[PDB]
């Protein structure tokens, strides 16, 4: 008995035992802990080479277990019914807090308790950056450790006082520290290694904004190209069918195919096959989301419609036609602005983003200043038709309408397919 | 629809960069009324709870701060005793009786 | 590789179908191979040489063998940058010098690698003397210009040659269908 | 039994109709974050 | 089109192969202002980097 | 060993400056705990101007 040592359970009695759910999952001790909670069976660990053990009687559990962990860590534990039998209080932390002067004052007081010296401008800029991290104009980030780290960096770069200038410098240096990838991308674009068109008009080409992997997910344009040729009614998405990934039927090819087939109705099947491809390979496209850029590129390729290369096109679209919101819109917009500034601002560049993302546009100071000067633009579109009429610079109503040109292109391609099938028939 | 600067402006205006602000500390779990209510219920009832939150929310530290101000009756002295040479049982005695 | 759709095959097929539309499904089967397998060809980008050779085989275009063709293409027809352009240019120059330069050997390389060319002194000296030629191409069409020595526009151009090849193969396929039906 | 325990805890050692109503409301509310964020997104127009 | 020699020449011309060169030592992390600033921040703040 | 020693937790006053090739961190940045601990990314540009 004198050689029995107390673990965590034997010093949490009458109190609280706080464990990391990820730790229980990783160490494979969740079964033993569950038995200890239900049956009150605590048993000291033994050594395999010592055969003689001590039969420890069950011990009534008087402790309160408050696990703590990320939602993903519990998604591996809530499947067990005994978990929901034992743990019944869900203390969920909202990842975002309401963005209101009450919460701004609370954040200021909380950082003051941390020992930081905040000026009013510094607290205001920290609040703005919290909103930016939450990526919502109406919600501030509830990750108070992140804001504390940013405040520490601001204090170091500002002496001991978190002036507005100090915290602005801290945010700028935080962006600049992991900026090497985008710096190399801009140097490549300027040097001509990666050629992107940010002026003039082109057919079947668009600047689809994508995200690349990093500690901050950096947005950057990618030249999406669409080529339409007569053939089967199949939409070939080269990016997501590359290699052995083409055995999955995806959810985006079906979306665009349904939109194209239902929207333009003059034949019993789609008379074109459209290859959708990306120049360069850094894009990492999700297979379940069909971007608005793919739809507008396909429509331009069908109709020989010269789209503007000034405007980058981002946003998800469903088979109805309306544009869905996409994540990390701020990163994509800022990335396209960086590329445009590196190649020179013609005063007509811009981004086409869904109106549903209008509530997530928390943009940096530089982009907003460019918009105010009129050197940049931000376009909000509710349906893919609006994006197409913005890009092609013409309306879908009347003679020379966009829908009519698309119908003419489909009719010509169907005429070629008719000629091919007629020749093959005889 | 072209978004103007007014529609895109989201940065609250700044009145000064000096004159440091003094504010009282906020209550624990500020803006987290759900978590605070759940923890109050769990502590009052002695139920087994679990905090669920995205990483870097400082869930671990506010939990400690909220539990420190909590108070319960004095815990008993728990200890192993031999019921036999091979059988050992855990029992709790009143505080300071060990 | 039979159960793989790749990404370089799809790009070449897309370019070939989109650029030449006078029938439906492109009436050719293009078999692309490298003699003397040491290549270890990439699987994520279609080379410009693959497209140019496919077009030459389609249209019966005698390409120049003096000029090596390097660069990656997409389905728009643009020639993209490729890695290690110095190694490829120097390798072709070494092979040309081993067999003896005739003052017409050269390398066709993407425009995007213009800011990427740092060559040994021997290659630069050869270019100085006019014994080695470096051509920079922006689109596969310009590479076909340089190799075939003829333009897409004009009488007996490249477009009509590729059209003639496609039409001949389509006529052969139609004859096969006529035999099958009868 | 667990719901009765929650109701008694919220009612202070007494279980009434109001206490059970509060317990049911709290049981909905402690797992309501996903719906709260979905409703906020719908209101903000992210999900039309 | 064909790249002329002038467009391909990249070597900075050597004006002599003599006069041994004497230059002051460069500051640490020269051309690496990103890394130098990051390390200065990490050292002054005591953040793991 | 039959019986070890129960070593108490120690407050850490050092700071850790990891050094690694970027693909060595590509397999180590998957942890959110890595982001929480190591916050200063001092990244060396592979090419100088």
């Amino acid at each position: 008995v004198s050689l029995i040592r107390p673990g965590a359970v034997h010093r949490a009695q009458g109190g609280y035992l706080i464990l990391d759910a990820l730790s229980l999952k990783r160490e494979g001790t969740w079964e033993a802990f569950k038995r200890a909670l239900r049956n009150g069976q605590v048993e000291p660990v033994t050594e395999p080479q010592a055969p003689a053990g001590l039969e420890v009687e069950p011990f009534p559990i008087q402790m309160q277990v408050i696990l703590v962990g990320t939602p993903e860590a519990f998604e591996g534990l809530e499947e067990d019914p005994a978990f929901s039998e034992l743990f019944r209080i869900r203390a969920e932390f909202s990842p975002t807090l309401p963005a209101s002067p009450e919460n701004c004052t609370a954040l200021g007081g909380w950082l003051l308790a941390q020992g930081f010296q905040l000026t009013q401008g510094g607290l205001t800029r920290l609040y703005d950056e919290a909103r930016r991290m939450a990526e919502q104009r109406d919600r501030m980030d509830a990750r108070l450790v992140e804001i504390r780290a940013l405040a520490e960096e601001a204090a170091v770069l500002g002496g001991g006082l978190l002036t507005a200038e100090s915290v602005e410098q801290a945010i700028a240096a935080r962006e600049h520290r992991s900026f090497l990838s985008e710096e190399e991308f801009l140097r490549a674009v300027q040097e001509g290694v990666i050629r992107l068109r940010t002026t003039g008009r082109a057919v079947g080409e668009v600047n689809s904004l994508v995200v690349v992997e990093a500690a901050p997910y950096w947005g950057r344009p990618a030249r999406l190209t669409a080529r339409a040729a007569p053939g089967r009614d199949h939409l070939i998405s080269i990016d997501r069918e590359a290699g052995l990934g083409g055995q999955i039927f995806h959810k985006a090819v079906l979306t665009l195919a349904g939109y194209l087939r239902s929207r333009y109705i003059e034949h019993g099947s789609l008379p074109v096959t459209i290859s959708l491809a990306f120049e360069q390979n850094y894009v990492s496209i999700e297979g379940d989301a069909a971007g608005l850029a793919e739809l507008v590129a396909a429509l331009s390729a069908i109709g020989n419609l010269p789209l503007r290369q000034d405007l980058a096109v981002t946003g998800a679209v469903d088979q109805t036609g309306k544009v869905l919101a996409v994540g990390a819109i701020n990163a994509k917009v800022e990335g396209f602005f960086r590329v445009c500034k590196a190649l020179g601002l013609s005063g007509t560049q811009g981004v086409i983003l869904p109106e549903a993302n209008l509530a997530n546009l928390t943009l940096r100071a530089e982009v907003l200043e460019a918009v105010r000067a009129g050197q940049f633009h931000i376009y909000a579109v509710e349906t893919a038709e609006q994006a197409l009429e913005i890009l092609a610079g013409a309306r879908m109503e009347g003679f020379r309408g966009l829908q009519e040109k698309i119908r003419a292109g489909l009719e010509a391609f169907a005429r070629l397919e008719e000629g091919h099938d007629k020749e093959d028939r005889e | 629809m072209r978004l103007s600067y007014e529609a895109l402006e989201w940065r609250t205006p700044i009145e000064n960069s000096t004159e440091p602000v003094s504010l009282p500390p906020p209550p624990p779990f500020f803006g987290q009324e759900r978590a605070r209510e759940a923890l109050e219920l769990a502590i009052r009832g002695g139920f087994h709870a679990y905090l669920v939150g995205p990483p870097s929310l400082g869930k671990h530290e506010a939990l400690l701060a909220y539990l420190s101000t909590q108070s319960v009756e004095t815990p008993p002295d728990l200890l192993y005793v031999p019921l036999s040479e091979r059988k050992v049982a855990v029992l709790t005695l009143p505080s300071g009786q060990e």
